[PDB]
């Protein structure tokens, strides 16, 4: 064999070793996809969770494990095309503010389209309800009510398994639990046990959101290992 | 006196036949979904398939013993064939035990661990692990090729009892270490996800219970057989090793059912089959 | 306004697209078949070349 | 790119010397290095060769065992340890870079080198040692090889270098194929045993010595060199 | 005034439809029914290219049938050699989400892009030896879909903002803009004469544009789903279009109408990549059934099937001489056939 061919094979082996080394850092990182509407408070989330451009990458390390969150803001309403590129990802954090009672139907339709996607059938969706203080103040003052948009708000009682935080009015608890039930009703549709949603409550000044995301990803990884390592 | 009269030899042979047929059915069903399916090549599925082929060699060596269980005094279909059969026999048992130990360790490393160090799946790792486990099984079965010889069912000569005792006492680790690992690792596994998951805890519990009830009487056997100093001890050895063999074959038939049929992916592959 | 602008643009585009020469399907199919046959022997996928040229 | 070599001086035979070579402006880790010695009024000779990551290191038949070479990737340096020097080791050493891939140009840049004054192989022969030629007409240089340089893959391994008086050699042809920065006036054609280098119009800047090198095996061998009189 | 313009537009559409129908005197099948059968062709995996750390999405052959470029969601561009099966170069990308890649005809530049809304052009003939960022074309308000090299100075690109742009490598500015489509443009296909190019978009219609004029001359319709792949005939007068409806179509630049339709009651999965051979006798099409079907371009009968990949066939390419075919799926495996 000629010398140039042997040198080329040696360079290819070096490149393969470099790829094998990059495998260690590529497999030990979790890629999350942040989604949300225009009025959603995802900007506050990305600016406070720092523990013409296209894709927005945010790398944050918590509990000795790193997460790479990807956000799409420069794209139009077209989503069914490029979302197939966001497959195999670790988790999909869909943030939506519930204080806007007018555009709740749009967010519900968006969540339904995300959950009922043909390619996103395996990846779960982590649901976050941002801007809780504004909604609580608005429902306590009585300015804008819920039954003016959804007639099912009056025909809903407080569930018995509710565990509210001591120090809040029962009205805001009933409202948040009704919103959670309405989100679960569309989340459980076409579930088939392959993926489960994680409805969680959050705020803007809330700082332990990273811990909740870590716990949700831990549960997701546990379910993945149970489905993979023959234990489910 | 006569060993194993017909009144007890017929029911044990019938239960042996039904155990054999259900075991071979389960084992061919297990092995037929790992060859033509590419999604069924999970790291744990390689250990599952290796245990399956080990149990398959066990079950194909089984007939040459059922038939021994009938007429022990005649020839054994070859001087070297009996030694080869005992060798592969013990090998497959050692390989299955080592595979169960490795599978418990892998389930611990995959289900229990912090999201710090949780991945290697080198493929290289799983292949080298199965290779090393099979090599250790064959190395441990080698002394059975060394000991057994032609001295008038081809029984060993009563002049090497010390070597047999010490070797089986080295093979006692193949029962204590699997019991010491598969119990505490599955223990932490059931502890984390309990303090759908209750189904996994029940599965692990019934698995370890079957493991104990199927592997303990076997070793009682070895050890008793090695304590055959009296004439009545010979008869007790017969009547204990018969049920020990039956329980070991029950283990070999139920192990794929316990480790494969419970999985959703395996049932999906069986449905698409 | 922009609606009248896009309407006029679409009208102009349709008027320009309408003034194009279109040949029959028979002659086009004949030309395509002739071009495909003219290179039938020079196709490694259609004609399996021996291993000496691979 | 830039290569700065140092370590020359008056060394008695039998001593030890560490020649250093610092590279600046390119990826030294991805480029393999070669050492070439040149005696005063003589031809070229390959000394040693090192690859990327020190995975492939080779020496010539006359320096095997005595001299060694090492590289430092974090510091971007090359070191050459020469021990037990002989009386014939007086020469000028050049450190050259070369990358190996499809469409590459090995031995493209030649360093400055340092002088040192102490106290089978495919031998390349050239029937034309000195051709006094007038500028403006075409020049034809011949080269004969003892072994067929045409490998089974169909590629021809032959390199042409132009060493101008007082300047470092420059690569003209690396494979018929023309090197980068070299004008199209140079061409090369021939079979696996004979080669001809053709210059359409020679200018005042084309004066120099033409060396040929074969790259079929690891122990490279240079030619005698053809010089042209202006 | 808007109603009159809309009525005139619909009247012109009806007129052009009647004109295209009047020219359809006979179909291609009634003429090609007399040709000899193509039979069956068997393709076996000759070379297997492994090393990709993510899912493969695009590939392209250079001016020679030896080098190959491919893209993966990791953000690494690996130059593959089909003969000796080694890795030539390794270009690290800043954005990992890449969806398209191309090789310049001069063999000196390689373009890439994706969800980053910016096109990165790297130089392979640098004097320093290491690949560095050469050109960064930005300005598109959407993700890049496909890019192809026309010359060593200009390059066309397509984005999800319903606009196509012909950038200049020298200055880095939009030289020609195409805003005739009404949906997200998906795929592009240049002409062998390097003067026209046909683009398939999300509006279930393909449009042909010029490099100098910059105006769409013909509009083809007939698809009932999202067109995702497109490739022109080697002669430069016809082109195939594939959609998610599992029905491929073959349109003609001269006839200005649909000529042939490829479909099967067994296939229901969408088409991802379509390409032609050196002579155009056979039509290759990658489907989402983990297989790739090669039909006859004139008889539309199933000539061959390829089940080498276990994942969705994402990208498919044919060499300039038709000596080998490259197939890349999401299983990080880039296989070579024949
Ligand atoms: C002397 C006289 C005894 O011989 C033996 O013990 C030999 C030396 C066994 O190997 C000894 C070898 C020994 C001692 O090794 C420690 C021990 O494992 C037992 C006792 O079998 C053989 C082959 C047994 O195979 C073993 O049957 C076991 C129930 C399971 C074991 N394998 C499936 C798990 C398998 O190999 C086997 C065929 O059942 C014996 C049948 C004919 C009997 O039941 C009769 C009554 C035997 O007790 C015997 C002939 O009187």
């Amino acid at each position: 064999l000629s010398a140039e061919d042997k040198a080329a094979v040696e360079r290819s082996k070096m490149i393969e070793k470099q790829l094998q080394k990059d495998k260690q850092v590529y497999r030990r990182t979790l890629r999350l996809l942040l989604l949300g509407a225009d009025n959603s408070g995802k900007s506050t989330i990305v600016k406070q969770m720092r523990i013409t451009s296209g894709i927005f990458e945010t790398k944050f390390q918590v509990d000795k494990v790193n997460f790479h969150m990807f956000d799409v803001g420069a794209q139009r309403d077209e989503r069914r095309k490029w979302i197939q590129c966001f497959n195999d990802v670790t988790a999909i954090i869909f943030v939506v503010d519930s204080s806007d009672y007018n555009r709740l139907q749009e967010a519900l339709n968006d969540f339904k389209s995300i959950w009922n996607n043909r390619w996103l059938r395996t990846i779960s969706v982590i649901l976050f309800l941002n801007k809780q203080d504004l909604l609580a103040e608005k429902v306590l003052a009585g300015k804008s009510k819920i039954e003016d948009y959804f007639p099912e708000f009056a025909r809903y009682t407080t569930p018995e398994d509710a565990t509210p935080e001591p120090g809040e009015d029962p009205r805001v608890t009933r409202a948040k639990y009704f919103i959670r039930k309405e989100f679960v009703d569309i989340s459980t549709a076409s579930g088939d046990g392959r993926h489960i949603c994680y409805p969680h409550f959050t705020c803007s000044v809330d700082t332990e959101n990273a811990r909740r995301i870590f716990n949700d990803c831990k549960d997701i990884i546990l379910q993945m290992n149970l489905r993979e390592y023959n234990l489910v | 006196c006569s060993p194993f009269p017909l009144g007890a030899l017929v029911p044990v042979t019938a239960v042996c036949l039904c155990l054999f047929v259900v075991g071979v059915s389960g084992n061919v069903v297990t092995v037929m979904l790992i060859g033509r399916y590419r999604d069924m090549r999970t790291t744990t599925n390689l250990y599952l398939g290796s245990m399956a082929v080990s149990d398959l060699l066990i079950l194909l060596g089984l007939p040459f013993d059922l038939y021994r269980l009938w007429r022990s005094r005649p020839w054994v279909f070859g001087p070297l064939l009996c030694r080869l059969s005992l060798y592969v026999g013990e090998g497959c048992t050692y390989a299955t035990l080592l595979h169960m130990t490795a599978l418990s360790v892998e389930r611990y490393l995959a289900i229990c661990r912090p999201l710090r160090a949780r991945v290697l799946v080198t493929r290289r790792r799983v292949r080298a692990l199965i290779a090393v486990l099979w090599a250790v099984a064959l190395l441990s079965a080698g002394p059975f090729l060394f000991l057994v010889g032609v001295e008038q069912e081809c029984r060993p000569s009563p002049a090497q009892l010390g070597a047999l005792r010490v070797m089986l006492w080295v093979t006692t680790a193949y029962f204590f270490l699997p019991f010491l690992c598969l119990s505490i690792l599955y223990g932490l596994i059931g502890r984390e996800l309990w303090s759908g998951h209750r189904q996994t805890v029940r599965v692990l519990l019934v698995v370890v219970l079957a493991f104990i009830i199927c592997w303990l009487p076997f070793h009682v056997g070895r050890i008793i057989y090695i304590n055959t100093e009296d004439s009545r001890m010979m008869y007790f050895s017969q009547y204990f090793n018969i049920v020990a063999l039956q329980l070991f074959y029950l283990s070999a038939s139920i192990n794929p059912i316990l480790y494969n049929l419970i999985s959703k992916k395996y049932r999906a592959a069986a449905f698409k089959l | 306004t922009a609606s009248i602008a896009q309407a006029r643009k679409l009208v102009e585009q349709l008027k320009m697209e309408a003034n194009i020469d279109r040949i029959k399907v028979s002659k086009a199919a004949a030309d395509l078949m002739a071009y495909c046959e003219a290179h039938a022997k020079e196709d490694p996928l259609l004609t399996p070349v021996p291993a000496s040229e691979n | 790119v830039q290569l700065v070599e140092s370590g020359g001086g008056l060394v008695q035979p039998g001593g030890s010397r560490k020649l250093s070579c610092s590279a600046s402006g390119f990826a030294f880790s991805s480029f393999g290095m070669h050492w070439v010695r040149q005696a005063p009024e003589k031809g070229l000779e390959w000394v040693a060769y090192i690859s990327s990551g020190s995975g492939t290191i080779y020496y010539a038949d006359t320096v095997k065992g005595r001299f060694t070479i090492s590289r430092d990737d974090p510091k971007n340096t090359l070191f050459l340890q020469m021990t037990s020097l002989r009386s014939e080791d007086t020469a000028m050493y050049y450190c050259v870079r070369s990358i190996y891939y499809y469409g590459s140009s090995p031995f493209d840049f030649w360093g400055q080198g340092t002088t040192l004054t102490v106290s089978a192989d495919i031998v390349m022969t050239q029937a034309t040692s000195s051709v006094p030629v007038t500028p403006g007409e075409s020049v034809s240089i011949s080269c004969r090889s003892s072994k067929s340089l045409l490998h089974s893959n169909g590629n021809t391994y032959l390199y042409w270098f132009l060493q101008r008086p007082g300047q470092s050699p420059q690569l003209l042809i690396y494979r018929s194929n023309l090197a980068s920065g070299v004008p199209d006036r140079f061409s090369g054609s021939g079979s696996g045993t004979a080669f001809t280098l053709t210059i359409s119009r020679l200018e005042a800047e084309d004066v120099g010595v033409y060396y040929c090198m074969q790259h079929l095996e690891y122990p490279l061998t240079f030619g005698a060199g053809t010089k042209l009189e202006l | 005034e808007l109603d009159q313009l809309r009525q005139e537009a619909e009247q012109l559409k009806n007129q052009i439809r009647d004109a295209r129908k009047a020219c359809a005197d006979a179909t291609l099948s009634q003429i090609t029914n007399n040709i000899d059968p193509v039979g069956r062709i068997q393709m076996r995996t000759r070379r297997t290219l492994r090393g990709h750390l993510a899912k493969i999405y695009a590939m392209h052959w250079g001016t020679d049938s030896r080098l190959l470029v491919s893209a993966s969601q990791d953000g690494k561009l690996i130059i593959w050699d089909s003969y000796t099966t080694n890795k030539v170069h390794a270009i690290p990308l800043r954005s990992s989400w890449v969806m398209t890649c191309a090789y310049a005809p001069s063999g000196n530049y390689v373009a890439c892009g994706g969800l980053d809304n910016i096109c990165s052009i790297y130089n392979l003939k640098t004097r320093e030896g290491n690949v560095r960022v050469s050109r960064e074309l930005a300005g598109h308000t959407g993700y890049l879909s496909c890019c192809r090299f026309l010359d060593d100075n200009q390059i066309v690109t397509s984005s999800g903002d319903t606009t196509c742009a012909l950038w200049d490598i020298e200055t880095g500015q939009q030289t020609t803009t195409f805003t005739g489509h009404t949906g997200d443009v998906m795929s592009l296909s240049l002409a062998p004469d390097t003067r026209l190019f046909v683009s398939g978009a999300c509006d279930a219609s393909a449009k042909l544009w010029d490099v100098r004029e910059g105006m769409c001359r013909q509009t083809f319709t007939g698809h009932e789903s999202d067109i995702n792949a497109i490739c022109f005939f080697p002669n430069g007068n016809a082109f195939a279009t594939g959609s998610d409806d599992a029905t491929c179509r073959l349109f003609d630049l001269r006839a200005d109408q649909e000529l042939m339709t490829y479909s099967h009651d067994n296939i229901i999965c969408g088409i991802t990549s379509v390409s032609f051979s050196k002579s155009g006798r056979l039509l290759l099409a990658g489907y989402d059934d983990f297989n790739c079907n090669v039909w006859d371009a004139l008889k539309a009968d199933r000539a061959g099937v390829l089940a080498g990949h276990d994942n969705r066939v994402s990208c498919l390419g044919v060499t300039d001489d038709g000596m080998a075919v490259a197939t890349g799926s999401w299983d990080s495996f880039l296989k070579i056939w024949n």
